[PDB]
RNA sequence: UCGGAGUACAAAAAACCCUCCGAGUGAUUUUAAUCUAGACAAACCAGUCAAAAUAACCAUAACAUCACUUAUUGAUCCAAAAUUUUGAUCAACGGAACAAGUUACCCUAGGGAUAACAGCGCAAUCCUGUUCUAGAGUUCCUAUCGACAAUAGGGUUUACGACCUCGAUGUUGGAUCAGGACACCCAAAUGGUGCAACCGCUAUUAAAGGUUCGUUUGUUCAACGAUUAAAGUCCUACGUGAUCUGAGUUCAGACCGGAGCAAUCCAGGUCGGUUUCUAUCUAUUAUAAAUUUCUCCCAGUACGAAAGGACAAGAGAAAUGGGACCAACCUCACAAACGCGUCUCAGAGAUAAUUAAUGAUUUAAUCUUAACCUAAUUAACUCAUAAUAAAUCCAGCCCUAGAACAGGGCACA
RNA sequence: GUUUACCAAAAACAUCACCUCUAGCAUUACUAGUAUUAGAGGCAAUGCCUGCCCAGUGACACCAGUUUAACGGCCGCGGUAUUCUGACCGUGCAAAGGUAGCAUAAUCACUUGUUCUCCAAAUAAGGACUUGUAUGAAUGGCCACACGAGGGUUUUACUGUCUCUUACUUCCAAUCAGUGAAAUUAACCUUCCCGUGAAGAGGCGGGAAUAAAAAAAUAAGACGAGAAGACCCUAUGGAGCUUUAAUU
RNA sequence: GAUAGAAAUUUUUAUCCUGACGCUAUAGAGAUAGUACCGUAAGGGAAAGAUGAAAGAAUAAAAUAAAAGUAAAAAAAAGCAAAGAUUACCCCUUCUACCUUUUGCAUAAUGGUUUAACCAGAAAAAAUCUAACAAAGAGAACUUUAGCUAGAUACCCCGAAACCAGACGAGCUACCCAUGAGCAGUUUAAAAGAACCAACUCAUCUAUGUGGCAAAAUAGUGAGAAGACUUGUAGGUAGAGGUGAAAAGCCUAACGAGCCUGGUGAUAGCUGGUUGUCCGAGAAAGAAUUUUAGUUCAACCUUAAAAAUACCCCAAAAACCCUAAAUUCCAAUGUAUUUUUAAGAGAUAGUCUAAAAAGGUACAGCUUUUUAGAAACGGAUACAACCUUGACUAGAGAGUAAAAUCUUAAUACUACCAUAGUAGGCCUAAAAGCAGCCAUCAAUUGAGAAAGCGUUAAAGCUCAACAAAUUCACCAACAUAAUCCCAAAAACUAAUAACAAACUCCUAGCCCAAUACCGGACUAAUCUAUUGAAACAUAGAAGCAAUAAUGUUAAUAUGAGUAACAAGAAGCCUUUCUC
């Protein structure tokens, strides 16, 4: 049983993980890139 | 192999039974002993304070040549002891320096003992040598008499004290023990060096 | 070579087994239906003041109809077709 | 044993050899009764509140008060009083009326529920790297280090935990045989030097092969002597006791110093002290295709003011290891075996680190997780090459062939 | 000389010698003995000695008092020696405060104390210093001859102990013929690597390997066989021994 | 306290009617017998029988040829040895032996070679059910405010070290008492607890041996050997003891105190074992306790019976300095659960995961509390605790669930010339942009009294400045272990695919898992009372069921035809040769 706080990043529970894999922050894609449009 | 495990458990959650900082500091009084007699007696050379501390005996005690004689230089090599005021010990303070292993020859004049320089040679250097090695073992044997205390202490200490307390402080006492011994083995060894 | 120490997975030092997109799909799916869910569970047809004992006698009557199968709990009836049956066992051709 | 606060943030409860306060009662007078609803709390025993009604004081209170007021306390039985009460650091505080030490001379029932060895988890401790430069290094962080700090990894030491074994996992050290890792001691190829040369200091790559003999100590270690190309660090149940020893540890005997009145004991010393196994199963029971030192020339050359003084190239000798063999010497009272004696030991490719040629992204340069062919380059590892490599006669008898079975001969004579 | 018959033969016990106590006595020991004797003990011949102490516990004394060759004990604190004194100077407490001797011992640790001889090299052995704050004087202290299957250390001599093993015989061994056990055994059709797993896998997972049977060898594993671990802990389980344990 | 336990006073009519719901050779007496055999003795103590009317029917006749162990008939890659199957034995796919103990065992934790026969739950106080009679019941003595009487339902086996009493043991050994006997040779005025060394007595060291020749030996080597010596015969000392040149030795092969018998079926909170089928429900710990290896209560749970509210629960309500997740109490509502009454046992030695904490190293597969979950025959390759899953049967039907290769492996920045007051002023040997301090103006279209190298100080090399063109340009990259790396491989044919359970539908049903404890219905084999008479039915009884106790007895296998064991030669046959 491991503390609540700790140096070795606490590895999660498998649902945590999905929980965040899923909400992993997805960035806005344009449809065009604006780059070398007009 | 690393073989030996380094223990400094607190002294503050022991400070009463012994003191652990005023063992240290008796150990560090007799390492500070042992370079002060290296720097004072053997430079390279004899000088009239180098002698002025070879025990005389004198009404069944002993006493220093500086004490019961007024040690001078009359010449660059030679040193000049005047027993006036002791001049019955005067055979006691020949018997002294010779056997002293300074390697000090003197000359008896009645009372003004003289007391040529020999010369620095590779005799000379080994004598001073042996004589570095005598008052490394001095050391060493006072310093086992400082630990002794302390056991005592500790045995003193051993009627209401955990028994695993008593050994951390003993095992912790015999380390003190053991890196002052070998800081005096290298003193010794480096005045070795210096000497050849 | 490459050892785990301790179990697979419940030590301090546990196996990385990583997510799956198919995991994250699932979860995705999951997920929505729930949204679903809460959608609709938000609007209700009556409120809290128009519900109050609005079926209460039914309430009251299948506790009634509970208690009474409970206190026809009794022995049963012994006739005595029951005891004169047995001596059928010893029935015989003339 | 009892109470308060936190753990236990908001009904109750809630543990630790968790962190702090306390109690085993004092002072004073208002000297604080009986009976009874209903409740709190609680395994039980115990602990707490309390309306109405009763006799005496204001004819309007009585819950004794204060010291954080919460804790200031003990059951039956049994003993004593004058019949109404009292009596325990029974403090191991739900309390046996009254009872110690030692056992290595020990025994029995169990426990891996619980220790010593090993394994296992962790990495406090230990060991490796990198990040950061204040400082040393004359100036100059990084030739060599590098405090205060950061981060990642290994599982060699001590410790921690008590998960497998107590209807037995037999211990240190040594002998024999070693398998493996590389964090390379030697041998090999290189980069930087505060690298002139010889010695050196660091770092990169490489694990096919090596890594001595002696005095003391049971020793692992350690000191010392003589050498070596070097006398590497570790893992393997601190490898290996159904292969060996028993010097130490750890049984029964006995001295010494000490402790205890004694029995007896000591993380003290010394002498002596039974080390079994007939192998059932798995596993296994021989192909090669070298290494390293030393002597001479280079050469007293390069390099150096000089002292000092190489590398590369070229010749040999020796040792080790692999495989063999008796002409002689030696062991040798069998014709043989044997070492102390004799013979032999190798070509090509391939690479890692690191050097340069050509040349875009980036019309310059640039060895290129840019193509094209490039060359100088460790150890491994493969392959040239070497060995075996003609099937169905086998009674008997010999054999430099063999446990048995097999294998070679039996026409010269 | 004796001892743990069956893991210890010893330095342990006994021993001559020297000391303590207890006894003035008759028909079964002592003893058919009578204090130059007989019992209960200590230590160990011999040589030099055996220092101080009756405060406590014993024993005589039935209270004082006496006894240590009875049980036993034989200082603490402050200062001085560069640190380090056991020596000294004072002080306090005691019944006295360790005398002679020996001494890093078979003597807590420090410790492989220091130095010299022995060796090319020694934590070994011997000599000397020694302060052993835990030596020490009949629970005996020191030396000495002789003795010892006692425990250590040297010198030649000797050798297969070893460098470094070799040859040959006998018993073993292998084959043939006769007779013919034992521990052991859940069933096995009984591989290797890595990983996992009650944390060391022949049996699980992922891979490699794989005609089947004999015979002879080696012991790495089957946490091999043997003995319901003797080490450790528990048991309101035992037993031996000692007492300042409780009842007697 | 555990427990022990009367009396005064009452009842009891002679004899036969007696045999067996007792056993049938591992049973019943130990018994064919207290015999063989084992011990000095007291004492312990067995196993062993099967033909037939006739064996004065053995050129003998019939029933079983059914246990383990073998032979008939050795085996062919691969695997808890089997199942699904299949034309087909293997080849294919799937399953970590069984009890016991544990938080958890394939575990390398215990037990077992196998077969056969034996081997382990026993009591009626209170209670439940059934029945008789009932203010009374009972065939005498008592209980009675529906009770009294009767019947049926219930509580194991093996195992210590030990303790006490009485016998038997000194033929071994310890020591004594009688009676005898031995010591040869050599050196010594010696028979001197002297010396060498035999017989003889001991047993120092080593090597074999270790189920051996031997429950203490063989070989070599050792010590004593005229004595405190060895030894024969016989006697004595006996266990709260004897004896002891103290080793706590020896006292008939085990002595910190002998052995046998009896108490004795000693006692074990400790270990092991505990024998038919199916079904229903079903438990992980709060308090005391010489207690934490155990019990007794509470809380849970089982079996019956009475009832009526039981969980979910919006407002409103629960403290004062600050305080989260959320708690307590409650209508409605969705379900049917809950509370009392009577019997009760097991359990009270726990694991991980998620969360709030504490100790430790903000370490552990670490330890202690509170809340929740789990302990699949699917998935995470293997797996306890993680995820999916309201656990029955048959089907060669179907739909779903969790879940099956995870992310980057990235950092180039190039020409172009740099002159002036002036070596700015101080300090300094020198300080010229540069050990240092202060100013930091000014010439040129444009260049800091100078942002980095360099010189002792200068010099010199760059940066910024102008003039020339101007792709993009801020941080981000980091070694290793030990038997042998570890599925193989794959960057584009359309994917909210498909394949995938004990889940859910489909077709039928006998219509939903389980450890300790609890309840129920059946039932194998015996005996008895009545049926039945090619082997049964209803009842009543128990010596009433064995894959497990290092279980007892007997027989069988493995080890294994293995370890080990033995007879000198020839000959005219018991005569000569070699030791
Ligand atoms: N003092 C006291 N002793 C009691 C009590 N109950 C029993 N006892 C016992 O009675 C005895 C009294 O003996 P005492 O101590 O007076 O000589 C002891 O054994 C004691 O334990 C009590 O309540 N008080
Ligand atoms: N105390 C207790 N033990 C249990 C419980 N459930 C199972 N056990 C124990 O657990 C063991 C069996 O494990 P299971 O079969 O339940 O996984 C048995 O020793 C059994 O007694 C329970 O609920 N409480
Ligand atoms: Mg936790
Ligand atoms: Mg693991
Ligand atoms: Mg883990
Ligand atoms: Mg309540
Ligand atoms: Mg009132
Ligand atoms: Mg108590
Ligand atoms: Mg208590
Ligand atoms: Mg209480
Ligand atoms: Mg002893
Ligand atoms: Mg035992
Ligand atoms: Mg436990
Ligand atoms: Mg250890
Ligand atoms: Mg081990
Ligand atoms: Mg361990
Ligand atoms: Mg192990
Ligand atoms: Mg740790
Ligand atoms: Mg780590
Ligand atoms: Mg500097
Ligand atoms: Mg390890
Ligand atoms: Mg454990
Ligand atoms: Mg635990
Ligand atoms: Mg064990
Ligand atoms: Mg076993
Ligand atoms: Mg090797
Ligand atoms: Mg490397
Ligand atoms: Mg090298
Ligand atoms: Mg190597
Ligand atoms: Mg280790
Ligand atoms: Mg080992
Ligand atoms: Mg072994
Ligand atoms: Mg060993
Ligand atoms: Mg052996
Ligand atoms: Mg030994
Ligand atoms: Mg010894
Ligand atoms: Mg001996
Ligand atoms: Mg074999
Ligand atoms: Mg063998
Ligand atoms: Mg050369
Ligand atoms: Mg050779
Ligand atoms: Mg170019
Ligand atoms: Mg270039
Ligand atoms: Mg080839
Ligand atoms: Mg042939
Ligand atoms: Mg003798
Ligand atoms: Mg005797
Ligand atoms: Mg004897
Ligand atoms: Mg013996
Ligand atoms: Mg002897
Ligand atoms: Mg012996
Ligand atoms: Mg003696
Ligand atoms: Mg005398
Ligand atoms: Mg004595
Ligand atoms: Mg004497
Ligand atoms: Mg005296
Ligand atoms: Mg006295
Ligand atoms: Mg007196
Ligand atoms: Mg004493
Ligand atoms: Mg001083
Ligand atoms: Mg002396
Ligand atoms: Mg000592
Ligand atoms: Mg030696
Ligand atoms: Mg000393
Ligand atoms: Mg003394
Ligand atoms: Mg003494
Ligand atoms: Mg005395
Ligand atoms: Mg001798
Ligand atoms: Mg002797
Ligand atoms: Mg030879
Ligand atoms: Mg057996
Ligand atoms: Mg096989
Ligand atoms: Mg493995
Ligand atoms: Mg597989
Ligand atoms: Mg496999
Ligand atoms: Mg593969
Ligand atoms: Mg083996
Ligand atoms: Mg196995
Ligand atoms: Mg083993
Ligand atoms: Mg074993
Ligand atoms: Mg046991
Ligand atoms: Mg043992
Ligand atoms: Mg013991
Ligand atoms: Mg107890
Ligand atoms: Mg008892
Ligand atoms: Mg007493
Ligand atoms: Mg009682
Ligand atoms: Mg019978
Ligand atoms: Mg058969
Ligand atoms: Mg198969
Ligand atoms: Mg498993
Ligand atoms: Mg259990
Ligand atoms: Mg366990
Ligand atoms: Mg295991
Ligand atoms: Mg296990
Ligand atoms: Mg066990
Ligand atoms: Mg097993
Ligand atoms: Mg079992
Ligand atoms: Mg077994
Ligand atoms: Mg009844
Ligand atoms: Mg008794
Ligand atoms: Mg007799
Ligand atoms: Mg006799
Ligand atoms: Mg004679
Ligand atoms: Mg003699
Ligand atoms: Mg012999
Ligand atoms: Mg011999
Ligand atoms: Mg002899
Ligand atoms: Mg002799
Ligand atoms: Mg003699
Ligand atoms: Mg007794
Ligand atoms: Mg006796
Ligand atoms: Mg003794
Ligand atoms: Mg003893
Ligand atoms: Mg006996
Ligand atoms: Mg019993
Ligand atoms: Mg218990
Ligand atoms: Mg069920
Ligand atoms: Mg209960
Ligand atoms: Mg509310
Ligand atoms: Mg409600
Ligand atoms: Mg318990
Ligand atoms: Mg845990
Ligand atoms: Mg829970
Ligand atoms: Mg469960
Ligand atoms: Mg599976
Ligand atoms: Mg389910
Ligand atoms: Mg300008
Ligand atoms: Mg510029
Ligand atoms: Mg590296
Ligand atoms: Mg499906
Ligand atoms: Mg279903
Ligand atoms: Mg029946
Ligand atoms: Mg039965
Ligand atoms: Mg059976
Ligand atoms: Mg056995
Ligand atoms: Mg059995
Ligand atoms: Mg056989
Ligand atoms: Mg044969
Ligand atoms: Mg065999
Ligand atoms: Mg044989
Ligand atoms: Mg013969």
């Amino acid at each position: 049983g491991s503390k609540a706080v700790t140096r070795h990043r606490r590895v999660m529970h498998f649902e945590r993980q999905k929980l965040m894999a899923v909400t992993e922050y997805i960035p806005p894609k344009p449809t065009i890139n604006p780059r070398c449009l007009p | 192999g690393q073989s030996q495990t380094r223990v400094n458990i607190n002294a503050a959650l022991v400070e009463d039974i012994i003191n652990l900082e005023e063992v240290n500091e008796e150990m560090k009084s007799v390492i500070e002993a042992l370079k002060d007699n290296f720097n004072k007696t053997l430079n390279i050379r004899t000088s009239p304070g180098s002698l002025d501390k070879i025990a005389v005996v004198t009404a069944d005690g002993k006493l220093a040549l500086n004490q019961i004689s007024q040690i001078s230089m009359k010449s660059p090599q030679l040193i000049l002891v005047n027993m006036a005021s002791f001049p019955e010990c005067t055979a006691a303070a020949i018997k002294a320096i010779r056997e002293s292993g300074m390697n000090l020859n003197p000359e008896v004049e009645g009372t003004l003992i003289r007391v040529p320089i020999p010369q620095v040679t590779r005799e000379h250097r080994e004598m001073l040598v042996k004589l570095a090695k005598q008052n490394t073992n001095k050391a060493k044997d006072s310093l086992r008499k400082v630990r002794t205390n302390s056991m005592n202490k500790l045995k003193k200490s051993k009627d209401t004290v955990s028994e695993d307390t008593i050994r951390l402080i003993e095992k912790q006492i015999s380390q003190m023990a053991d890196d002052t011994v070998a800081e005096l083995d290298r003193h010794l060894a480096v005045k070795t060096k210096e000497l050849l | 070579r490459n050892r785990i120490p301790g179990r697979q997975w419940i030590g301090k030092h546990r196996r990385p087994r990583p997510v799956s997109a198919q995991a994250k799909q699932n979860m995705i799916r999951r997920l929505e239906t729930e949204a679903e869910n809460q959608y609709w569970l938000s609007r209700p047809f009556l409120t809290a003041e128009q519900e109050r004992g609005h079926a209460a006698v039914r309430r009251a009557a299948a506790f009634q109809a509970l208690k009474a199968a409970q206190a026809a709990r009794f022995p049963a009836h012994r006739r005595l077709e029951e005891q004169l049956g047995h001596l059928l066992v010893t029935r015989k051709w003339s």
